[PDB]
C-alpha cells in the first residue's frame, strides 16, 4: 500500500508487491532507492 | 622557451594514449582484439576421428564483434552501477561462426556465444570511453576512476601483476660448488627446464625435463649427430683451457664407446624418463632410441625450432661454452636484473586462460564426438549439443573471484593473484593499481631479491614499500614506465639477413674469436653469426629512430661476453628518452611552442629521432644524463625528468628531497588507506567502508605530480593550523595535542559508511518469496525494540537513528523448512525460524539509503548505507606526508592553546621531538611554503628534485610581516605571558587515517570451553579481546612466582572437575558413575575440554591411555 | 564538500564568502587578492578558501 519505491533511473514509484521482482514501470532498472520516513529524529548539534 | 620547460612538459604528453595504469587497458585491448583471434587459430579440425570428417571451424571468434559492435554489453546495456550495487557482472560474449564439415552439408554459420568476457571496466569495448565528465551523469560514474579493474560479482577484483623470469634464456649462474647452465625455456605451454650442470669434477650431464638419469654432454651431441667428436671440441672452444677442461667428458664417452647415432643413442634410448608414459605411447609401437629420436623433435624444448639438428647443436655448444666461464670462479650472472624479470600482466594471464577455456572446451567437444557415433542423427556436432555455451563465463568469474588461474596445459594452479581495490580514497584507488607482485624468490626469507637493486631507477619505485613480510615484494610500477605486449620478430629476420647478420649454417666452430661477436639473440631465437657488431647495432638503432620499426626492440652491446641481443618480446619494461644525437639534445629549446600549443600533434616526437623508447639493457648500453646543465659531450639519451622514478601513490610527499627513506616507506604506505574523498561517485554508489570527510581541503605545498594524478581534485586530509609545542607529557611518543573548537568547528569529521547485505535468498521448493515484513506492532515500540524502527513493511529506515542491536532487516527465513522429498506435509511456510538482520556496535548509525538492488533471479538484496560519523576522540589517527603518524594525545580547549599575536591558535600541535631521530626535513618546509603561500595566494610546489628554495619562501613571509624562519612570537593561554622560545607556526596537510578507536572497541565478558567444536573464545567468532597464542602464553609461564602460574592455569579458559580414571572409570558421573559406578574410583580432576577432545579424537587413533593419580599430602 | 562557515583555528564567519570569489574571480584579481578585498587577515580564512574543493557543483551534477 505505500508507494516507497523510487528509481535512480525511472524517477517514479510502483511497490508492487512480492512475487513481481522489482521492475521500475516500463524498464528492469531494478535499483530501487527507498524514499525517507517522517519521524522527527532529532540531532545534538555539535 | 628556455633549455628545460620542454623536457618537463612531454609529461601531459604521453600522459594520454600510454601513462600510468593505463598499459592494464592497453594489454587487455589487444587480447580483446587479436589474440583471442590468435588462439582461434587453434581450430578443432581434429574432432571427428572415427566420423565422416564433421569438423567444426571456428570462422572468426571476436568479442562480441563478428560483424558486431554493441555486443560489448549484452546484458542490455549496463553501466559499472547496475553493476556495483545490483551485484551482476560486466558480460561479453566471445561470440562466433563455426563452419561444420557437415555430411548433411548444413554448414551452419550462427554466432554462437562460447561463454562471457568478464570486460575490463573502461576498454576500448566499455561504455566508459571517449565521453565527457558531463556524459558521465547518466552512467553515474567519475570520470576520473582509475579504470582497468573487473566486475566480480559487483565486487572490484584487480589483478596484480607478477614478476615470472624471461623464458627462453640461458641463466649461467655460478654456485659457490659450481657452474650451472639452466636454459629455463619455454613454447608458451610449460616450464621446461633443460638444465646442464658442472656436474662431477669436468663432466657434463642434462636434466631435461624427463630424462631418467644424467647423461654425459658428448653422448648429447651425438644425438644431434656431429659424430666427429673433432667437430664437438672445436666447437666448444678452441683455447687451451676450455679444450682441456671439455676433455674429460669426450674421454669417458669414448671410454663407454663411440658410436654414431643407431648405436651409443639406445644408451639414451632406453635411459628416457619420458618412456614412462608407456600407456601414452598406443599407437606407433616404434619407440626405441631412433624413436626418442623422433619424439626428439620436441626434445627441442627450447626456444630453437628446427628439424635438422645444427640449431639445437649449436645451442648447446654454445650452453656448453657459457657454462664452462673459463674457469667459472670469476664470473656470474645474476637472476634479479629487470632486463631478465619480465612482467606478466593482468592481460597475460587472461590470454593464459582464453588459450585454456577455449581449449578444454573444445577437447569435451571432441570427447562428446568421439562418443556420439552411434547417434545417427544430424546433431553430432550440432549448436544445440554444442551447449557449453555461457560456461566459460563461470571459468572465468571463478578465476578472477577465487583468484585461481587453475590450469593442467600450463603446468600453474596460481592462487593468490586477484585482489579488491582498497577504495579509502582514490589515492589508494590508484596504488592498488600500478602494482607489482614478486614471485618464486626461492627461499623469500633469504633477502637477496629485497634490498632495491639499482637495475631499475626509472622503471620501479625507490619508496613504496608496504614494511613487514610485503617489503620488496610487492611493487609499484610508479611512472611513466611504458609496457611492451609482444611483436612480429619477422622484420628483425629480414634486417637480420640484410644487415650483415649471417646464416649459422654457413660455419663451423669458430665461435672463439673475437672479432666475431656472436650473441644475436632474436627473442632467445637461435643466433647469428656475422662481426661488426657496433655497426649491425647503431644502424640498426638509427633506423628505427626515423620511423621504421617500433622503437621498443632494444639491443645490448656488452663486451665481458659477445652479448648483442635483439628482444622483441613481452614482458619488457620501457621508458621514454630525449635523444641527445651525441652532442645536444634533439628538442633543440624551441619545441615548446610546438609541445604546448598547436601541432607536432604528439607520439610523432618518436618518428622523429627526437624522444624514444628504452628497455633494461638498452640502458646497460646507454649513457644518460640527470639534467642538460651537467651533460658532459659523451651521452647517448637525456632524463625527461628526474622526479619519475617516485610515483603516483609515492610522489604525494611535499620536498620528498629531505626525509630519509623509511620516512617516506611509512608515509607511502599510511597514504593510501588515510579516509579521503572517493570521488565523483560516492552517494550514487553503495560499499563497505566509504570513509568520507566532510570539508576536506586541497594539500597547499603541492607536487607537480599531485596535479597529474588529478587526485587534488579530491584531497584526502584536512589543511591544518599547526604550532610545534610541548604540552605537558601527553605529547611525548607521537602524540598530538589536537584543541577541541576546532573538532567542534569540524576539523576532521568522518563519515564512516558500512554495509549491510540482507542477501533474501529464494529457495526450490518453499519460499522466501512473499515472506516480506515484521511489524507486530505491539503497544510499547511498535512492537518492541526487536522491530521498533524498520518501516511500514519492515525494510528500510532511510533517516532513523537505528541502535545497538536494533533490526536494520528482517525475513522469516523458511529455507528448506519443507523437505524437498516426499517429507513432511504441513510446513507450507508455517515453521519460519526468523533470521533477524540486526548488528552494530556501540554508537547510533543513521540508515541513510536502502536497496533492493535484484538481479535476474530475484535474489533480494538489502543494500543500506548505514553511516556513522565518528567525530575524533583521543586515541584517534593521524599521518603528516612524512610518515609522522602521531594520535590525539589531549584534547585541549580554545582558550588554553597559545595565540600569536593576531589571534592565530593551532589546531594540531606536534612536539619537536619526532623530528632530529626521524629527520623529515620535508616538514620544516611544507610549513614554509604553506605560511608564504596563502599570506600571499600563492599555491606553491615543493616537487621531487625540484620545488621552490628556502630564500624566496623566506622573502614571501619577510613581505607580508614575519621572518625569515618563519617562527612567530607566541603568548601562553594557560597564564597569559609570553612563551620565552619562539613557535614555528604555519600550514600543514594533516591525513587522517583509518583506525580509529572506535572500530577497535573490544572486550569479552567471559569464554568457556565449549562442546561444539571444543575451544575457547579464540580470536574472533566469539568476541574480540585478546588472543594467547605462542609468544603470550610463553611470556604468561615466564614470570617466576610459583602460584601466579597456578593461578594462570586455573583461571585460563576452564577447570573442570570431573571424574575420570582409568580404574574402570571413565569421563562420567561422580557420585554414581553410569559409566562404572564402582564407588572406589571417584575423581573429579579439574581440566580443560581441550585434552577430553583429544582423548575423543586418539580414540580412532589408537595411543597408550595412561591414567593414574597421586597424593597431595604427605 | 561544502564551506567551512567557520575558520576551524579563528573563529571568522565563511560561507558567506564563497559567492563573490566566483564573482572576484572573473573581475580577475589574483586570488591573493580577491581574498584580501573580502577580510581575510589572517593565515586561517586564507586556507579555508583558497584549499577548499567545491565538490557541491560536480557532486550535484548527478544528484538523483
Amino acid at each position: 500500500q505505500p508507494m516507497i519505491y523510487i528509481c535512480g533511473e525511472c524517477h517514479t514509484e510502483n511497490e508492487i508487491k512480492s512475487r513481481d521482482p522489482i521492475r521500475c514501470r516500463e524498464c528492469g532498472y531494478r535499483i530501487m532507492y527507498k524514499k525517507r520516513t517522517k519521524r522527527l529524529v532529532v540531532f545534538d548539534a555539535r | 622557451i628556455p633549455t628545460v620547460e620542454e623536457k618537463w612538459r612531454l609529461l601531459p604528453a604521453f600522459l594520454k594514449v600510454k601513462g600510468l595504469v593505463k598499459q592494464h587497458i592497453d594489454s587487455f585491448n589487444y587480447f580483446i582484439n587479436v589474440e583471442i583471434k590468435k588462439i582461434m587459430k587453434a581450430n578443432e579440425k581434429v574432432t571427428s576421428d572415427a566420423d565422416p570428417m564433421w569438423y567444426l571451424k571456428y570462422l572468426n571468434i571476436y568479442v562480441g564483434l563478428p560483424d558486431v559492435e554493441e555486443s560489448f554489453n549484452v546484458t542490455r546495456p549496463v553501466s559499472p552501477h547496475e553493476c556495483r550495487l545490483r551485484d551482476m557482472t560486466y558480460s561479453a560474449p566471445i561470440t562466433v561462426d563455426i563452419e561444420y564439415t557437415r555430411g548433411s552439408q548444413r554448414i551452419i554459420r550462427n554466432a554462437l556465444p562460447i561463454g562471457r568476457m568478464p570486460i575490463m571496466l573502461r576498454s576500448s569495448n566499455c561504455v566508459l570511453t571517449g565521453k565527457t565528465p558531463a556524459e558521465f551523469a547518466k552512467l553515474n560514474e567519475c570520470p576520473l576512476d582509475p579504470g582497468g579493474y573487473f566486475i566480480v560479482k559487483g565486487v572490484e577484483k584487480v589483478i596484480l601483476i607478477q614478476e615470472q623470469l624471461s623464458k627462453n634464456r640461458i641463466i649461467v649462474e655460478a654456485d659457490r660448488k659450481g657452474a650451472v647452465g639452466a636454459s629455463v625455456t619455454s613454447s608458451t605451454h610449460e616450464k621446461k627446464s633443460r638444465t646442464n650442470m658442472a656436474v662431477k669434477q669436468g663432466r657434463f650431464y642434462l636434466r631435461h625435463n624427463t630424462l631418467s638419469e644424467d647423461i654425459p654432454i658428448v653422448i648429447i651431441f651425438k644425438a644431434m649427430g656431429v659424430e666427429s667428436d673433432q667437430e664437438i671440441v672445436q666447437m666448444i672452444g678452441t683455447e687451451e683451457h676450455v679444450m682441456a677442461a671439455f676433455g674429460p667428458s669426450l674421454e669417458e664417452c669414448q671410454k663407454a664407446q663411440i658410436f654414431t647415432q643407431m648405436q651409443a643413442l639406445k644408451y639414451i634410448g632406453n635411459k628416457v624418463r619420458r618412456q614412462r608414459m608407456w600407456g601414452g605411447g598406443p599407437k606407433k609401437t616404434k619407440i626405441e632410441e631412433a624413436r626418442e629420436l623422433l619424439a626428439s623433435t620436441i626434445l627441442t624444448h627450447v626456444p630453437v625450432k628446427e628439424f635438422n639438428f645444427r640449431a639445437k647443436c649449436i645451442y648447446t655448444a654454445v650452453m656448453v661454452r657459457r657454462v664452462i666461464l673459463a674457469q667459472g670462479d670469476n664470473k656470474v650472472d645474476d637472476r634479479d636484473y629487470y632486463g631478465n624479470k619480465r612482467l606478466e600482466l593482468a592481460g597475460q594471464l587472461l590470454s593464459l586462460l582464453f588459450e585454456d577455456l577455449f581449449k578444454k572446451f573444445n577437447s569435451e567437444m571432441k570427447k562428446i564426438a568421439d562418443q556420439v557415433i552411434p547417434k545417427q542423427r544430424a546433431a553430432q556436432f550440432d549448436v544445440v549439443k554444442h551447449m557449453r555455451q555461457d560456461q566459460i563465463t563461470n571459468g572465468m568469474v571463478n578465476a578472477i573471484s577465487t583468484g585461481n588461474w587453475s590450469l593442467k596445459r600450463f603446468k600453474m594452479d596460481r592462487q593468490g593473484v586477484t585482489q579488491v581495490l582498497s577504495r579509502l580514497s582514490y589515492i589508494s584507488a590508484l596504488g592498488m593499481m600500478t602494482r607489482i607482485s614478486s614471485q618464486f624468490e626461492k627461499t623469500r626469507k633469504v633477502s637477496g631479491p629485497r634490498s632495491l637493486q639499482p637495475s631499475q631507477w626509472g622503471m620501479l619505485c625507490p619508496s613504496d614499500t608496504p614494511e613487514g613480510e610485503a617489503c620488496g615484494l610487492v611493487k609499484n610500477l610508479a611512472l611513466m614506465t611504458h609496457i611492451t605486449t609482444d611483436m612480429e620478430d619477422g622484420p628483425i629476420v629480414k634486417l637480420a639477413s640484410n644487415l650483415g647478420v649471417e646464416d649459422v649454417n654457413l660455419l663451423c666452430g669458430e665461435e672463439l674469436s673475437y672479432p666475431n661477436v656472436f650473441l644475436v639473440f632474436l627473442n632467445g631465437n637461435i643466433l647469428g653469426v656475422i662481426r661488426d657488431h657496433k655497426k649491425l647495432v647503431n644502424t640498426f638503432r638509427l633506423m628505427r629512430r626515423a620511423g621504421y620499426i617500433n622503437e621498443f626492440v632494444s639491443i645490448s652491446t656488452n663486451l665481458t661476453d659477445r652479448c648483442v641481443y635483439i628482444s622483441s618480446d613481452g614482458g619488457r619494461l620501457c621508458r621514454p628518452y630525449i635523444i641527445v644525437k651525441k652532442q645536444k639534445p634533439a628538442v633543440t629549446n624551441k619545441h615548446m611552442e610546438e609541445l604546448a600549443q598547436g601541432y607536432r600533434n604528439f607520439e610523432d616526437f618518436l618518428h622523429e629521432s627526437l624522444v624514444e623508447y628504452l628497455d633494461v639493457n638498452e640502458e646497460n648500453d646507454c649513457n644518460i644524463a640527470l639534467y642538460e646543465h651537467t651533460i658532459n659531450k659523451d651521452t647517448t639519451h637525456l632524463e625527461i625528468e628526474p622526479f619519475t622514478l617516485l610515483g603516483v601513490c609515492a610522489g604525494l610527499i611535499p620536498y620528498p628531497h629531505h626525509n630519509q627513506s623509511p620516512r617516506n616507506t611509512y608515509q607511502c604506505a599510511m597514504g593510501k588507506q588515510a579516509m579521503g574523498t572517493i570521488g565523483y561517485n560516492q552517494r550514487n554508489r553503495i560499499d563497505t567502508l566509504m570513509y568520507l570527510l566532510a570539508y576536506p581541503q586541497k594539500p597547499m605545498v603541492k607536487t607537480k605530480t599531485i596535479e597529474l594524478i588529478e587526485f587534488e581534485k579530491l584531497p584526502a586530509g584536512q589543511n591544518a593550523t599547526v604550532a610545534v609545542m610541548s604540552y605537558s607529557g601527553y605529547d611525548i611518543e607521537d602524540a598530538l595535542v589536537l584543541n577541541k573548537a576546532s573538532l567542534d568547528r569540524g576539523f576532521g569529521r568522518c563519515l564512516v559508511y558500512k554495509n549491510a547485505k540482507c542477501t533474501l535468498k529464494r529457495y526450490t521448493n518453499q519460499t522466501f518469496d512473499k515472506v516480506m515484513g515484521p511489524m507486530l506492532d505491539a503497544a510499547t515500540r511498535k512492537p518492541i525494540w526487536r522491530h521498533e524502527i524498520l518501516d511500514a513493511d519492515g525494510i528500510c529506515s532511510p533517516g532513523e537513528k537505528v541502535e545497538n542491536k536494533q533490526v536494520l532487516v528482517n525475513k522469516s527465513m523458511p529455507t528448506v523448512t519443507q523437505i524437498p522429498l516426499e517429507g513432511s506435509n504441513v510446513p507450507q511456510q508455517p515453521q519460519y525460524k526468523d533470521v533477524p538482520i540486526t548488528y552494530k556496535g556501540a554508537t547510533d548509525s543513521y540508515i541513510e539509503k536502502v536497496m533492493i538492488s535484484s538481479n535476474a533471479e530475484d535474489a533480494f538484496l538489502i543494500k543500506m548505507l548505514l553511516r556513522q560519523t565518528r567525530r575524533p576522540e583521543i586515541g584517534d589517527k593521524f599521518s603528516s606526508r612524512h610518515g609522522q603518524k602521531g594520535v590525539c594525545g589531549l584534547i585541549v580547549p580554545q582558550e588554553d592553546m597559545p595565540f600569536c599575536d593576531s589571534g592565530i591558535c593551532p589546531d594540531i600541535i606536534m612536539n619537536p621531538h619526532g623530528f632530529p631521530s626521524r629527520m623529515t626535513v620535508g616538514k620544516l618546509i611544507e610549513l614554509l611554503a604553506g605560511k608564504a603561500g596563502v599570506l600571499d595566494g600563492r599555491f606553491h610546489y615543493g616537487t621531487a628534485f625540484g620545488g621552490s628554495k628556502v630564500k624566496d619562501v623566506c622573502e614571501d613571509l619577510v613581505r607580508h610581516g614575519y621572518n625569515y624562519l618563519g617562527k612567530d612570537y607566541v603568548t601562553s593561554g594557560i597564564t597569559g605571558e609570553p612563551l620565552e622560545a619562539y613557535i614555528y607556526f604555519g600550514p600543514v596537510y594533516y591525513q587522517k587515517l583509518k583506525h580509529m578507536v572506535l572500530d577497535k572497541m573490544h572486550a569479552r565478558a567471559r569464554g568457556p570451553r565449549a562442546v561444539l567444536t571444543r575451544q575457547p573464545t579464540e580470536g574472533r567468532s566469539r568476541d574480540g579481546g585478546l588472543r594467547l597464542g605462542e609468544m603470550e602464553r610463553d611470556c604468561l609461564i615466564g614470570y617466576g612466582a610459583s602460584m601466579l602460574l597456578l593461578e594462570r592455569l586455573m583461571i585460563s579458559s576452564d577447570a573442570f572437575e570431573v571424574d575420570v580414571c582409568g580404574q574402570c572409570g571413565l569421563l562420567g558421573y561422580s557420585g554414581w558413575c553410569h559409566y562404572c559406578k564402582s564407588s572406589c574410583h571417584v575423581s573429579s580432576l579439574r581440566i580443560p575440554y581441550a585434552c577430553k577432545l583429544l582423548f575423543q579424537e586418539l580414540q580412532s587413533m589408537n595411543i597408550i591411555p595412561r591414567l593414574k593419580l597421586s597424593k597431595y599430602n604427605e | 564538500m561544502i564551506i567551512p562557515v567557520r575558520c576551524f583555528t579563528c573563529g571568522k564567519i565563511v560561507g558567506n564568502k564563497w559567492e563573490a570569489y566566483l564573482g572576484l574571480l572573473q573581475a580577475e584579481y589574483t586570488e591573493g587578492d580577491a581574498l584580501d578585498a573580502l577580510g581575510l587577515k589572517r593565515y586561517c580564512c586564507r586556507r579555508m578558501l583558497l584549499a577548499h574543493v567545491d565538490l557541491i557543483e560536480k557532486l550535484l551534477n548527478y544528484a538523483p
